[PDB]
């Protein structure tokens, strides 16, 4: 029926955000302030494609 | 020689002995005690609504800080 293509190791690759829970809990009112376009334009691909190997960038 | 004696009254008599019943009456009207009730009820109630309206602040509040972590 088909060869499902899945992304490579190397491409999964990225700078990891290692603060726990409290800490995002703390700073998210800010962070959703500052950081809210690229998140929005994350979301909007995500509901658009519904695919998750279509938004990795 | 002396005089007879014996177990009897002392002179006079003996102090009344009551017998009847005396159960007190010892109680508040109906209204007072309906005004009462009525007076905690609304106070309560008034007291929860201001709290459970800060309560629904709050969760909306967390509920924000859930929709910010979520990308």
């Amino acid at each position: 029926p088909g060869i499902v293509e899945l992304p490579t190791l190397e491409d999964l690759k990225v700078q990891e955000v290692k603060v726990s829970s409290s800490v995002l809990k703390a700073a998210a009112h800010h962070y959703g302030a500052q950081c809210d376009k690229p998140n929005k334009e994350f979301m909007l691909c995500r509901w658009e494609e519904k695919d998750p190997r279509r938004c990795l960038e | 020689a002396s005089k007879v004696k014996q177990d009897m009254p002392p002179p006079g008599g003996y102090g009344p002995i009551d017998y009847k019943r005396n159960l007190p009456r010892r109680g508040l009207s109906g209204y007072s005690m309906f005004a009462v009730g009525i007076g905690t009820l609304l106070f309560g109630y008034w007291s929860m609504m201001k709290w459970n309206r800060e309560r629904r602040r709050l969760q909306i509040e967390d509920f924000e800080a859930r929709i910010a972590l979520m990308p």
